[PDB]
């Protein structure tokens, strides 16, 4: 329940069993603290949070102190301000006078809490000088300054406990107490990037990230992960035209403070293969050309064609904004083609769940349902590469719970215990109806996630019908009031909105018609056979990858970093991500690059403002006009009719399921062309601790160093 | 009973508690099952949010597309008007 | 016409090459408001562009919530002359007066009606808030019947 | 450009470029602002680089060494190095050698060295 | 004009045919000083074009329903008289008003979609 | 009027349309620039961000 206690004066209401820092948070008081973290363990070590408290002898620590029915707490006593000294001045003994060659500068909480906590000048002149301790190989992403650690554990709590990584640790004892794994390891974990946004202090700094920018130099902006389904709402600091690094920004309904490696460290590669003007193939070789004269000869090439219903396909990628999705199926529609394809393999055929329903291929129990799931079946995901921020939210409830995890599918390295129940579509059947489904059958709150990889699989019908049969049978505790047991987890940041849009084929008939015109927007993860090899193709996108290399016209758009789209979450969730910099070169926006090519063609999309654009994505879905919520699903029964009724025979062939991501490190464009994912993919195959394993820097076998980074 | 060859997409916009709904909450409970059993190739998209006035949106070739709103109408009333946008 | 961009406003002496067209410009007639971008001797463009309010992000880098406290707008940037590279010196050169300008208001209604006074379009970001829950030093000690899943190491 | 040996070579002391976002003084110096122009007039200083690599090991018997700089408030802020693992430690402000005793065998035994080492 | 040559002091409009009466009396002493304005400022346009333009001026505030609007939009065109015909503004404030000698021209916003596409937003 | 122009010989400049701190990138040699004429075509480059 609620006790209320007084703060400085002020009544708080909060909850009992939270710690004193939590109401002091929620009273309006500002505490110092280092080592608590709002969503790591508490830890006592740091002092820095030490408050006066009646019937009270010593100081105590407010971040460890639970809080009780009437009690009295001064935060800005004299027993509070001699205290908040005092550790200061212990804090600053030992550390390395490296404020200009420090990364966390201008940006550190020991600075800015000696700056309103501690003493204006140091009395440590000791002869005998400070402490200094060696460097650290902890892998290539962090680069690791040990001589600053103030001892705090935030690290080796998110990685222990998070991450579940236990290889960092706390070897030593005293003042040579040290942070590191004791024996030179590189930290493997897709989640490890988060330890240097943790630090307090700059010990543990992003070796990408490593003296480029100082914080106050930076333009941020409020913007969206597309790097990934999940959504993650992040920061991007950038210097002008360029952007400097990725940060995590909070929201509990999605990604909670954290971001994986790829959607950290993928934006080095937003500035290396860029395609910045349009190109014609001819002879063989891509040329030059302005856009009045690659438009045309889209159109001219249109015309000679002159294909039939359903010949001009579209492949939209991973990376696609619903905008140009909207634009795109506009345009498609005027020529005649319902031909709308996806990236992925199958993608170019109907999918085994409709999009008739939103909750046919929605994660329903939205993200935050994990939180109280008691029993979850895991089917075709490996969700610490599918998810990784999702992955952990599955640990944290599985750590403090009594949650059970089992899962249908390729097993995989996981940081929770999960049963195996088999890799093919019987080991589903003959676990649906095994010792774990009543486990879901007894199990309130039960969850079941499908993998956006068993879509793809060639039994997905079945797989589909499988599931939802099962949720259907065992209704009032799948299907609440307050709760859906079934979830569709996507991989990439489209395909939600895609399925929102009905941007998908239709029937079986418009999958048979061979295309003479591919519109490839985005797409460079297509299967070779869904693009005929004579037809006529267009690639709009941002980097030059597959897509462009097979182009005919190549159409320089946006990236997700320079455009304002609309994306939609796996859960449904509708966000806006917010343009940091311009557009490179002679790119467009890619919605604009549709609605000229319109005019070229001779059917004008009619809106011609993004304003107008948006009206119409309202008419396809109004949800589309709801911003940072999910809209709940209504007739969340009607699934049914295509998850069981228009999946009833099922030609079902045995193979079992397979992987979907063979490189987490290399699954798009973005990254495919980030130097650093080719470091992370490099130092993960040979186990390379070093620091600067393909990066500048002094080694034995590079005495002299080396200016190239990524290689 | 099917749709008129011709017609490529139905989009229902309606919201999920509003009183101004239930009569299309209602029609659809009962219908779009039937509607999709008839014909599976034609997508029937069911697209709600807060306080969305009823409507319905019929595609054809070429991409033209008729509204027709459902405010006021009574759970026979759509029958009648889906079907004015579904025959020919 | 229903979002439609006016191509035809009369332009003045400071909209430019990175000007876009704007869909309303304020007649000095709507109701309720006064039409302050109409006698502010602004140009157009500031009636054209879209401004973004929103309450700022705590850092992921500190625990400082100093900068979280109040609400700015700002201007979104535009596809074309927000920066380029100088050619003779590699600086960084602009076409967008409102590029370094931002406004604080202490509530969200203060930030609106500043914005439609002036004619600005404008985009609100609702905060993202924590999730409240009781975090207790003796969690870390709890005792496991069974198989320990986890080896706390402080 | 090109003719010159100035307008060719990135520094006096070095050839080649010392980091990856350098320019090279061959494209800096390309165009035609440099067209009628002397080229041994231009400001070209010695690299820093190859000068402090030049610098002999400061060889200690203790664990942590203290470096100012070498001219007491002239220098950078005094911090502490720290000679346990056997390789040369280089002062962060400064990029002088430090290197301790216990570790001359192995590092007389290296073929090629950051530092000239005696 | 106690101060100087064209000065009226501050006044508010007492009620909308006050201020329509001001509005008028001051849209008739602009399009009067027209040919006054064209030889000071060499204006190498007709004295018709300068009338026209001027109409455009008070064309664009016709629909203001606010009293307290017309005050300050009445006191920015005295002050604007005072300054033209004291010869206080130099030639190039003047016909800088005229919006056609920009090297770019009045055509500077881009006409319709398809033409700003293709030159970059204009 | 386009921003992108292929030179005769082929290669492509990149422009951005505005004034004097803006990117032409037309390199320019005008013989007789000194007369009557030449101020005219100068100062139409110039004022447009070229050399
Ligand atoms: N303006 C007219 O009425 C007409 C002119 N033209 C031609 O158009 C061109 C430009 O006209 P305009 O601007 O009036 O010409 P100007 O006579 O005003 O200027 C001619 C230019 O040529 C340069 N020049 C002349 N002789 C030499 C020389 N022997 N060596 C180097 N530079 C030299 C001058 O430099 P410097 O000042 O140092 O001599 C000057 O920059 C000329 O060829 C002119 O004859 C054609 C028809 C009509
Ligand atoms: P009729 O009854 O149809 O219209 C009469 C009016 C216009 C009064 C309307 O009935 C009316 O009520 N409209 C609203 C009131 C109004 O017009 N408010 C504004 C009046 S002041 C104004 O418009 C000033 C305009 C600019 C003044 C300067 C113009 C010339 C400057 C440049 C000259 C050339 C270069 C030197
Ligand atoms: S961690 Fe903070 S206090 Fe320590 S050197 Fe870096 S900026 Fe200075
Ligand atoms: S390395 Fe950083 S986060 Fe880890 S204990 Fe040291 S100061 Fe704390
Ligand atoms: S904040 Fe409680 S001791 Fe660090
Ligand atoms: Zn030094």
């Amino acid at each position: 329940a609620e006790v209320e206690l007084t703060i400085d004066g002020k009544k708080v209401s909060i909850e009992a069993g939270s710690a004193l820092i939590q109401a002091c948070e929620k009273a309006g008081v500002v505490v110092p603290r280092y080592c608590y973290h709002e969503k790591l363990a508490i830890a006592g070590n740091c002092r820095m949070c030490l408050v006066e408290v009646e019937r009270s002898p010593k100081p105590v620590a407010s971040c460890a102190w639970p809080v009780q029915a009437g009690m009295v707490v001064k935060t800005n006593s004299p027993l509070t301000h001699k205290a908040r000294e005092g550790v200061m001045e212990f804090l600053l003994a030992n550390h390395p006078l490296d404020c200009p060659i420090c990364d966390q500068g201008g940006e550190c909480d020991l600075q800015d809490q000696s700056m309103r906590y501690g003493a204006d000048r140091g009395r440590f002149h000791e002869i005998g000088g400070k402490r200094a301790v060696e460097d650290k190989n902890i892998g290539p992403l962090i680069k690791t300054s040990m001589n600053r650690c103030i001892h705090c554990t935030r690290c080796v709590r998110f990685m222990n406990d998070i991450a579940g990584a236990p290889e960092l640790g706390s070897t030593g004892r005293g003042n040579d107490l040290q942070i590191g794994t004791y024996l030179e390891k590189n930290l493997d974990s897709e989640l490890s990037g988060n330890v240097i946004d943790l630090c307090p202090v700059g010990a543990l700094t992003s070796k990408p990230y490593a003296f480029r920018a100082r914080p106050w130099e930076l333009k941020r902006t409020e913007s969206i992960d597309v790097l990934d389904g999940l959504g993650s709402n992040i920061r991007v600091d950038s210097r002008g035209l360029e952007v400097m690094r990725i940060l995590p920004r909070l929201n509990d309904d999605v990604n909670e403070e954290w971001i994986n490696d790829k959607t950290r460290f993928a934006c080095d590669g937003l500035k290396t293969q860029r395609l910045t003007m349009p190109l014609v193939r001819r002879d063989g070789k891509f040329e030059p050309a302005t856009w009045e004269q690659a438009l045309t000869e889209i159109a001219h090439a249109y015309q000679t064609l002159a294909p039939k219903e359903n010949e001009f396909k579209v492949i939209a990628g991973q990376l696609v904004e619903v905008e140009s999705l909207v634009a795109m199926k506009d345009l498609a529609n005027r020529l005649g083609s319902e031909n709308l394809a996806l990236d992925f393999p199958g993608g170019s055929q109907p999918l085994a769940h409709g999009v008739d329903i939103r909750s046919n291929y929605l994660f329903n129990s939205k993200i935050w349902g994990i939180e109280e799931a008691d029993a979850i079946l895991l089917v075709g995901t490996n969700p610490r590469h599918e998810a990784a921020v999702l992955n952990a939210r599955i640990r944290k409830q599985w750590l403090r719970s009594d949650l059970e995890i089992a899962a249908v599918g390729q097993p995989w390295e996981s940081t929770f215990d999960y049963e195996h129940l088999g890799t093919d579509l019987a080991a589903l059947k003959n676990a649906l109806s095994g010792p774990f489904g009543e486990k879901l059958k007894k199990a309130k709150r039960p969850m079941i996630i499908v993998g956006s990889g068993v879509t793809e699989h060639p039994d997905a019908k079945a797989f589909y019908e499988t599931v939802w049969s099962f949720v259907e049978k065992n209704a009032s505790n799948f299907l609440t009031e307050e709760w859906c047991g079934y979830n569709v987890l996507q991989r990439a940041a489209s395909r939600a909105g895609a399925f929102e849009v009905g941007f998908v084929v239709p029937s079986p008939e418009v999958a048979a018609t061979k295309p003479k015109f591919v519109w490839l927007l985005g797409a460079d993860e297509f299967d070779p056979a869904d693009v005929p090899k004579d037809a006529f193709i267009v690639y709009q996108g941002h980097h030059g990858d597959r897509g462009a290399e097979i182009a005919d016209i190549v159409l320089p758009g946006a990236a997700y970093t320079e455009k304002a789209g609309t994306y939609v979450n796996t859960e449904g969730r509708v966000q806006m991500t917010r343009a940091a910099t311009g557009l490179p070169g002679a790119a467009r926006t890619d919605w604009k690059i549709i609605r000229a090519v319109s005019e070229f063609l001779g059917v004008p999309l009619p809106y011609d403002d993004v304003a107008q654009l948006r009206d119409r994505m309202a008419e396809i879905s109004p949800a589309l006009a709801a911003y940072d919520v999910v809209e709940p699903v209504a007739l969340r029964h009607l699934s049914k009719v295509q998850l069981v009724d228009q999946n009833k025979g099922a030609k079902v062939t045995g193979e079992p399921l397979k992987k979907v991501v063979e490189n987490f490190y290399f699954t798009d464009v973005i990254s495919r062309s980030s130097p650093t994912m080719a470091r992370c993919s490099a130092a993960k195959e040979t186990g390379d601790p070093r620091t600067n394993f393909m990066a500048p820097g002094m080694e034995e076998d590079r005495p002299m160093g080396q200016i190239a980074y990524g290689a | 009973y099917a749709f008129a060859k011709g017609v490529k997409e139905l989009r229902f916009l309606f919201c999920q508690t509003s009183q101004h709904s239930a009569e299309a909450r209602s029609f659809l409970n009962r219908a779009y099952p039937i509607m999709k059993k008839h014909n599976p190739t034609i997508p029937i998209l069911l697209r709600e949010a807060q306080g969305t006035i009823p409507r319905v949106y019929a595609r054809y070739e070429f991409g033209r597309e008729k509204m027709e709103s459902l405010e006021g109408l009574t759970d026979k009333q759509i029958e009648e008007t889906v079907a004015k946008l579904v025959k020919t | 016409p229903r979002n439609a961009p006016d191509y035809n406003v009369p332009i003045d002496i400071a909209t430019s090459t990175f000007t876009p067209v704007p869909k309303n410009v304020q007649d000095g007639s709507e109701e309720n408001v006064v039409p302050a971008g109409l006698i502010s001797g602004a140009p157009m463009e500031l009636q054209a562009r879209t401004v973004r309010i929103y309450k700022p992000a705590k850092p992921a880098t500190q625990s400082g919530e100093k900068n979280t406290q109040l609400w700015r707008m700002d201007w979104d940037v535009l596809g074309k002359g927000h920066r380029w590279e100088n050619p003779l010196m590699g600086w960084q050169s602009s076409a967008d007066f409102m590029q370094g300008t931002h406004l604080t208001f202490k509530t969200k209604e203060d930030a609106i009606a500043f914005a439609e006074k002036q004619g600005y379009e404008y985009f609100v970001q609702e905060p993202n808030e924590r999730h409240f829950r009781p975090k207790a030093y003796a969690n870390n000690f709890l005792y496991s019947p069974g198989k320990l899943k986890h080896i706390r190491t402080k | 450009t090109g003719r010159p040996a100035s307008a060719v070579m990135q520094a006096p002391n070095r050839a080649e470029v010392w980091s990856r976002s350098q320019r090279p003084r061959s494209e800096a110096m390309a165009g035609p602002r440099f067209e009628q122009t002397d080229f041994d007039a231009q400001p070209r200083p010695w690299a820093a680089i190859e000068l402090i690599h030049k610098q002999p090991v400061r060889w200690t018997h203790d664990r942590i060494v203290a470096c100012d700089g070498g001219g007491g408030p002239h220098g950078h802020p005094k911090i502490y190095i720290n000679t346990d693992k056997p390789e040369i430690a280089t002062c962060n402000y400064c990029g002088l050698p430090f290197a301790n005793e216990h570790h001359r065998k192995y590092l007389e035994s290296l073929p090629q060295t950051s530092y000239p080492l005696n | 004009v106690q101060p100087t040559k064209f000065a009226v002091t501050v006044r508010q409009s007492r009620n909308w045919a006050d201020a329509k009466q001001r509005v008028i009396a001051a849209y008739r002493a602009w399009i009067r000083a027209a040919p006054e304005i064209q030889t000071m400022y060499s204006i190498p346009f007709p004295v018709s074009h300068i009338r026209t333009r001027i109409r455009q001026e008070f064309e664009r505030h016709r629909y203001v329903n606010k009293l307290n609007v017309v005050d300050v939009l009445l006191q920015q065109s005295n002050a604007d008289f005072q300054e033209t015909m004291n010869f206080w503004r130099q030639q190039s404030h003047v016909m800088a008003f005229f919006k056609e000698e920009h090297f770019r021209g009045e055509k500077r916003l881009p006409s319709n979609f398809i033409t700003g596409f293709l030159e970059g937003r204009n | 009027i386009s921003d992108i122009h292929i030179t005769r010989t082929g290669k492509p400049l990149i422009r951005i349309q505005g004034g004097r701190s803006s990117l032409g990138e037309h390199t320019a040699t005008v013989f007789g620039a000194t007369g009557q004429l030449g101020r005219y075509i100068v100062n139409r480059l110039a004022r447009q961000g070229c050399t």
